[PDB]
């Protein structure tokens, strides 16, 4: 039905001036969406920011403010601080419930940006015992903590059978992830060539085998 | 669609003038919740209130089915102007005074589901008949009633029952709009009685009023006592000064039947 | 300062129904409003539904209708929320969002709570099949395959080779959570230096070592 | 728009002659609606300072059956609430400072119904309380103090001058 | 304490009608609305009807409308009901049970009275008809029909007449039947 | 038309928690059926349980209590006692009017349980030349006072004796031309049959 | 007779009015009630009161002659009071 | 079954404004019963007193009489609106 947009990720140094946009699918944001700005912190922490009318939550620093530039809900964060980096989720009333969007997670650059270290593991002979195929796909040492992984079979993108974990903070401030690849043991002996792709920041990091 | 459903159910041979029927042939029951807005003008010398409420109904009426299981329907439609249905002739048998409010538009709300279910929901002003107990006037507590009964169906007919969760309730500005009293407990009962017509359901909502006693401490009590007291202070003039000891008592006496009266 | 505590983590059964609680504290619990929002690992943020304690009343996301029941205790000053039929999909966090105004709705969130983790498995306590992951430098890994109930703890040498591992959060790839976890050495070290990875799942007192080997 | 006023308890069209109401249909199906209406709302007041108090009363606007899906109400972007000139001078009691435009929706157990809510800010004129409270008050405490100049031997008119005071503070009082 | 004393038993002929009362104190009687309930041998327990003390109001069971009529006189605290055209199926014990609310029907019953045996019957006295019956220990039986071990049954109603019989076990057996309204005692040798 | 049903009879130990029920023909036992439970005990003694919306008559001891377990009403006795044997009745109110139940009778236990002597006669010479034959089946000793017969024909009701195990005596009615058999007692468990 | 509280509804009757007009005679029924005033009130508010207030003017009767002053008070007093009552 | 029985009784020429007829050409017979309910504000200054009541009026119209002996069908039948009577 409804579906609300937003960018999948954004970056800006302390000081600054960022705006998140939030979009209507059925057309442009109006006043009767009441639309309003919820941020997450790591460890799942969610609090309120802008919402219903005009109306904002107690405490929310005066730096945050709501808007409806051009068509779509904007929340801009003027002199944008060290902690204001989380997910920020944008959410429209359409008539009487709430729908959210995919979120945007707000980056404020506090270290070099660093590309991803990606590693991809063989299915181990052991586990095609169990007549069954896992690739893992190792990713590490990159920041800002936002990549696309894609995987590949012969060419042709896998649809199917790929589960890639949220990016997480680790020691040195930057963040990791891994993603999974499901297939039969038929499969494995069946095609020869995979390959994980990951997309950071613009460029792609391409691991694959034989 | 909505225009459509309400066309559907007319179209047929409906008659709003007939008791829906029933599977066993029993009553129409008529499930009642009463939301009390304001109550004010408590008064005492022609022992009747004032109160202001949202009365709802709630009934079945198979007639009205149009989705029936629905699941690919609107769960209920509101009723437009223009479309008659069977309603409850509920009265207050203790009302002196009623108001229904139409200002620009009639403030009522009904509501057909799919099932047949009748949602009937209007404002209405009513002036009570309590009657008063002043035994400990200053310091009474008065109970106050809204009685709710079928005027013409007996109770073969219709059948009243207070909703099975919170049959009564109060808006939120109610108390802060009742200066006078407290409104320390209410509760929810049957008055269905035998008359010489026949036999009538009736509900009964009752209101306990706690009359606050700031006022008569300040009004009454204090200067009562501050009023004695100087009728004392004649006790510490000499026995000679009779004239000084006489204004204090008559005058003191005197304002003491202005005050109570 | 306003706090909204909500119940502990839940395992239930397909099926099964049960409840979690919010219990609110720091402000007049009646005169604001409660939404349910849940948080899946598959999909965005859902709305489930409102209501309002001094009321009573509630309001449903068309999807949750029958799904979840939103109750509320003043005595307590807690808010309730049942979910029937529970199934895998129900498998989510799910948290108590309060509305901004004062005895009215102004569709705009205040405090959220911490969260109430459901997680409904009809799986067994299974322990964890573990399959080494091997390929200037070297990278090693483990796969902690099959395995349930959360949650594992993995190492390295025993504890010795404690630098640049990094392990993974988990998945439900079949119904039996799985993770990974990576290490890196100078190739001087391997396959060098003998090496080996340590897996404890206490939900079964299962302590596995997989060697890395070429 | 089934609009009805939450905290009327009464209310009145005016259809004198001709009816008060001006509808408009423009060529884009907008539609302009007016009509004259008299309320008698209830204003809970709080009279803890009561001589020197101010009072916030309001109107409520919502729709009656129709839900938030249906209807929404929103005040007009530019000047939503307007006085009439000649609205201070038919107020002589009091003295309407400030003026406030709100929203007021509702979840109830019938749905969520959108509410608009007009809110006005009434000062107590203080001249006539300083004039019929204050100053014979102090007239009359003062009087009472013209007894401490007599002999003290000529107690009745003492007794006569504290009582009458006393007395009179009471009536004032009532 | 309340108490509802009912008129004595009555016997009377078919075609007939008798009027019973029920007899109210121990409590404000023009409060609480009165019901009548028929107890029957032949069947359950049945609603007759109900009447308002205070208002004169009544409403009867639609099986009952035209056979009672319930009346009440303030003055004594009775409430009365009349049966018209008595037949044999109207033999029966009248209960009269006050209902629970004050000034107010709140369909639930307090307190019933002793009741009230109506008997109505058109047969004159008749000799009782014995009949003897027979099959460690042998139980041997007379039955009386038409009207250690002693065991005598209750007493049926066969055809507008009773009838019962009288077991006996033991390791010349004969039972004495007499009736006093009827003048006759018989004796029945019980022969194998 | 509407029929209200009930269990013949039941039993329970003093302390016990038994539970009567109250079955309506025309579907469930909703709210405006107002089910009452009324008391019998022996000499027509008659007085109110429960009724109305959920009141309860004067003086009704607190063990007692209503219900709509299911679909049909419910009278829970908890704690029973000795003088809580007695014959129970429920009535629904239908419409305009009550209908009351064939009544249960409740056994507070106090004796050992005893199997019913069952005794079949034949009629006699004197009754086939009336040309009216009357059989009957007479029951001695047995506890508690609820037995069934099952062969025109009339059961008594039950009665206590001399050593306080109710007895009764049944009459199947026939003609002498019909004549030209058995009686079976179930009590509580087995049947005891005899031809 | 409960939210009739300053009086008592002693009787009633059932009667008929029937009259003959100019343009015919039409039947009429009158019920009629009769309406005791309750005492206690009057008892309370009038009677006690003056009683209370004759008898105060007669403590006079017992100061003596010479001191006047205190006399008339109390009978003027009384008297003046006793016009208000009335009022 | 009753939407029925008021639909023969007016499916005939029946005008509400036509006096019921009479046997003997007698007038009408209307059997009042009067239920008070309240009687208050009982003034004494204007002469005048507040009583709300139920009036009952009972009286014979041949005209609409459906099942006359009945026994077979409802003994009344509650007139539902927009049905006419004379009253
Ligand atoms: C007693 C009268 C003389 C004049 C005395 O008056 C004063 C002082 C001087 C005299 C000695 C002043 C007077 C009070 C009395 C004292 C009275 C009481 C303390 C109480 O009453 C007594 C007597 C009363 O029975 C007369 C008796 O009730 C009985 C008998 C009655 O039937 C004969 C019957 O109805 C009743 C049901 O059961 C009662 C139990 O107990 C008290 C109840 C009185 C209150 C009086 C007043 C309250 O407000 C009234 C008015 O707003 C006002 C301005 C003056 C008051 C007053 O008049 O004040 C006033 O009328 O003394
Ligand atoms: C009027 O003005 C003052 C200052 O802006 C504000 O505090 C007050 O709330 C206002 N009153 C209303 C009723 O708008
Ligand atoms: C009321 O009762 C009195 C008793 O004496 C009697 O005189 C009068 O006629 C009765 N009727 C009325 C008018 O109430
Ligand atoms: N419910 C009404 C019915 C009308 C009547 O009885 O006359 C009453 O009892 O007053
Ligand atoms: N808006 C109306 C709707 C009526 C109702 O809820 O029954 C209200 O104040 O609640």
């Amino acid at each position: 039905q409804a579906v609300v947009t937003q960018e999948s990720a954004l970056t800006t140094s302390p000081g600054e001036t960022v705006t998140l946009t939030c979009r209507s699918s059925t057309g442009a944001v109006t006043t009767i969406n009441f639309a309003n700005w919820v941020q997450e912190k790591p460890d799942h922490l969610f609090t309120g920011l802008i919402g219903g009318i005009n109306n904002r939550a107690p405490g929310v620093p005066a730096r945050f403010s709501g808007s409806l530039i051009g068509d779509k809900a904007a929340l801009t964060i003027t002199g944008a601080q060290t902690e204001d980096e989380a997910i920020y989720f944008c959410a429209l009333w359409y008539s009487n419930h709430w729908v959210f969007g995919g979120g945007t997670k707000l980056t404020v650059l506090g270290q070099p940006k660093s590309s991803p270290s990606v590693t991809l593991f063989p299915p181990s002979s052991e586990e095609l015992e169990t007549n069954k195929a896992t690739l893992v796909c190792t990713i590490t040492d990159f920041y800002p903590g936002v990549v696309t992984v894609d995987w590949k079979v012969d060419g042709t993108p896998v649809t199917q059978g790929m589960e890639t974990t949220q990016p997480s903070k680790q020691s040195n401030n930057k963040y990791m992830a891994s993603s999974y690849l499901t297939l039969t043991a038929r499969a494995w002996e069946r095609h020869s060539s995979y390959s994980c792709q990951v997309t950071h920041e613009g460029h792609t990091v391409e691991k694959s085998l034989s | 669609s909505d225009s459509k459903i309400l066309a559907h159910l007319f179209t047929s041979g409906y008659d709003f003038r007939v008791r829906p029927p029933t599977d066993n042939g029993g009553p129409v029951v008529v499930s009642v919740n009463m939301l009390l807005r304001t109550i004010s003008k408590i008064d005492v010398v022609n022992m009747e209130y004032s109160a202001q409420l949202t009365l709802r109904e709630s009934w079945i009426d198979k007639r009205l089915s149009y989705g029936v299981k629905g699941d690919g329907q609107p769960d209920f439609v509101i009723l437009t102007v223009g479309h008659q249905i069977w309603m409850p002739d509920t009265f207050f048998p203790n009302e002196k005074q009623a108001y229904k409010h139409t200002i620009d538009k009639p403030n009522v709300l009904i509501r057909i589901h799919n099932d047949g279910t009748v949602l009937y929901s209007v404002r209405i002003s009513l002036v009570l008949s309590c009657p008063m107990y002043l035994q400990y006037y200053p310091m009474d507590v008065q109970q106050c009633s809204i009685d709710l009964a079928s005027y013409a169906y007996t109770t073969k007919d219709i059948e009243y029952l207070w909703k099975e969760h919170s049959p009564l309730q109060l808006k939120v500005g109610l108390s802060s709009s009742l200066p006078s009293f407290q409104l320390t407990n209410t509760s929810t009962t049957y008055c269905t009685s035998v008359t010489n017509t026949g036999i009538y359901s009736c509900l009964r909502t009752t209101i306990q009023l706690k009359r606050e006693f700031s006022f008569y401490l300040l009004q009454l009590y204090i200067p009562s006592c501050m009023l004695v007291i100087v009728s004392w202070v004649s006790f510490w003039f000499d026995r000679t000064a009779i004239p000084a000891r006489v204004t204090l008592g008559v005058t003191t006496l005197l304002t003491m039947t202005a005050q109570s009266a | 300062e306003v706090q909204l505590q909500q119940s502990g983590p839940e395992l239930v059964r397909p099926g099964a129904s049960m409840k979690i609680s919010c219990k609110a504290s720091g402000y007049s619990f009646t005169g604001y409003t409660m939404n349910w929002v849940k948080q899946s690992h598959g999909k965005n943020l859902e709305w489930i539904g409102l209501i309002n304690p001094y009321n009573g009343g509630t309001s449903y996301n068309q999807k949750f209708k029958g799904k979840a029941t939103l109750t509320v205790d003043k005595s307590s000053s807690t808010a309730y929320m049942e979910l029937l039929s529970l199934t895998s999909e129900d498998s989510a966090v799910y948290y108590c969002a309060r509305d901004g105004d004062y005895y009215r709705y102004g569709r705009y969130f205040d405090y959220w709570g911490q969260g109430t983790t459901l997680t409904v498995s009809s799986a067994k306590t299974t322990p964890p099949s573990v399959y080494p992951l091997a390929p200037s430098m070297v990278t090693l890994g483990c796969l902690v395959k099959g395995y349930f109930p959360e949650p594992v703890t993995v190492t390295w040498n025993s504890g010795s080779l404690s630098s640049g591992v990094h392990t993974f959060p988990a998945v439900l790839q079949s119904d039996l959570y799985t993770l990974s976890s990576s290490v890196t050495v100078p190739s001087s070290t391997w396959p060098s230096e003998t090496v080996t990875c340590n897996v404890a799942h206490p939900a079964s007192s299962t302590k596995v070592d997989k060697k890395i080997v070429p």
